[PDB]
Order: C-alpha cells, then structure tokens, then sequence
C-alpha cells in the first residue's frame, strides 16, 4: 500500500554526484595511467560488476587505492564514471571505441549495449 | 506522488 | 550531446538498498530511543537537510554513532529510511503524525508535504 | 536510453 515518489531516485544521484564534486566522504582513488579518480565505493559497487566483485572481496574492500589494467583509456574511465553518477553518457564517434571497451572490463551491460548498436549503425 |  | 539511460538512478538506488540489507560498505548507526538503524552517511545526507548538515560538520562528519532526539518515533523512522532506500513510503493512517514530525525533524520536505496534504484531505 |  506504499505511496512512491517518482523523482527521488534522480534526486538522490544528483546528491551523490554534488558529495563526488565536492570530494565529501568519498572513500577510494581509482588510478588509470597516469590519471586519478576519486569516488564512492558504494556507487562504484552499484553501477559495476568489476567494482562489485573487487569491493565485496574480504582484502580488497578496505583498500584507498585501486589500480585498473593498464590498456584501460583515462578518458573512456572518465566519461564512465560520470555517467554512474549522472545517467548521462557522452558518447562521441571519437571515443566510442575507448568507452565501449572500457564498459565491457567494467561490467557495464547497458553501456556495452548501446555502444554495440551505435557501432553497427555505423557500418 | 504515484501509486507504483 | 549526452544520451541517458532512463532507469539507472533507480537501478543505483535498487543495489544501494541491496548493500544497506548486506551490511555492506555501512558507515554509521542511528539511534531512536532503544533501537539502531544502520546506513550509508552518503545515502543520508542525499535525503535529509538534517543529515546533510550534521555529516558536512568538520567534528560530526567522523562520527560512527548519531543519537536522534528522543522525541523521535523509532517506527516513523524505519519508514523514511525505507523511504530514502526505495523512493516508498509506507503511509498509513494508524502512523502518518509520527512519519510527518520524523520528516519535518530529518528536513524531507516532499515527505512533509504530502503528509500535509493526506492530512488535509481527512479534516 | 533517450535523448535527455
Ligand atoms: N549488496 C549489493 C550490491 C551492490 N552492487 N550490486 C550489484 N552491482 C552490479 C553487479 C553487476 C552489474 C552491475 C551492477 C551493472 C552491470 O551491468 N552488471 C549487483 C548486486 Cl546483485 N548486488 C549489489
Ligand atoms: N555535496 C553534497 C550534498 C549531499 N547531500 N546534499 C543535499 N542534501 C539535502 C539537503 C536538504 C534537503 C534534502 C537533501 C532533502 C530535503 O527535503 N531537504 C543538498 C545539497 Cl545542496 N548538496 C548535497
Ligand atoms: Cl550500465
Ligand atoms: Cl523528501
């Protein structure tokens, strides 16, 4: 017999993005390359296989640094980790490739998705 | 508000 | 240019609840009279001005226990955790004046609207 | 996934 507020989802994420520009309680430092990337465990958790796997491991849980394999593209892992806290994907025929593989180490079904049917529209 |  | 993936602030929202029924990734425990209420600070502070304000305290923000005034139902405040959780709110007519004093305490303002207006519609 |  819940009531539910349409909104609230889209409300909260924009208040997990707010906490991630503001550097407030985030927890872990992604380093791709040369690059660093500060974040939330938990929302890395929710939008990830690879982070759900590697953060509900007993040893890996509690580390501050996470290092990705070095094929992994900066920009792609950028362009990822802002659509996890925004639902917006940049998604350009000059980084498809970058984020799409990026999605697929990430375990991102739904991005490996659409960047599958923007490839093939293209050929 | 809705009723889901 | 962005494109958006319509539900995934819900499907964020959905593994938050997942990890806070886990117990995983929790950061502090709430405490109403004689219970505990276990949950992610980022989670709280996203759905309450109260929250916001105490965890964005430089001396709060390390705290792992929050005692909430005793005033506070401990029911009424099960309901909007379940609330900030799931986007629902469990509202009935036997609990709506606890659920509208805990949301006006925790400052959810779409929460004490609503109560307001089932309120109205039964005077 | 739409065009926002
Ligand atoms: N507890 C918990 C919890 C936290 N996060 N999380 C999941 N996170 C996840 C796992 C796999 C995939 C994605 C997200 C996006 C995708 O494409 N695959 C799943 C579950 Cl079953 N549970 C949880
Ligand atoms: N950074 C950050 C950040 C984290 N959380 N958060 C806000 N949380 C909030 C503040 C007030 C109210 C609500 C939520 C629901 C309501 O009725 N009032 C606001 C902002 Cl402006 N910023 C942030
Ligand atoms: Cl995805
Ligand atoms: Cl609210």
């Amino acid at each position: 017999s819940c009531i539910q507020f349409t909104r609230h989802a889209s409300d909260v994420l924009l208040n997990l993005n707010r906490l991630r520009s503001r550097d407030i309680l985030t927890d872990v430092v992604i380093v791709v390359s040369r690059e660093q990337f500060r974040a939330h465990k938990t929302v890395l958790m929710a939008c990830s296989g690879l982070f759900y796997s590697i953060f509900t491991d007993q040893l890996k849980c509690n580390l501050s640094v996470i290092n990705l394999d070095p094929e992994i593209n900066p920009e792609g892992f950028c362009i990822l980790l802002d659509f996890m806290y925004t639902s917006r994907l940049n998604l350009r025929e000059g980084n498809i490739m970058a984020v799409m593989a990026t999605a697929m180490y990430l375990q991102m079904e739904h991005v490996v998705d659409t960047c599958r049917k923007f490839i093939k529209a293209s050929e | 508000w809705v009723i889901p």
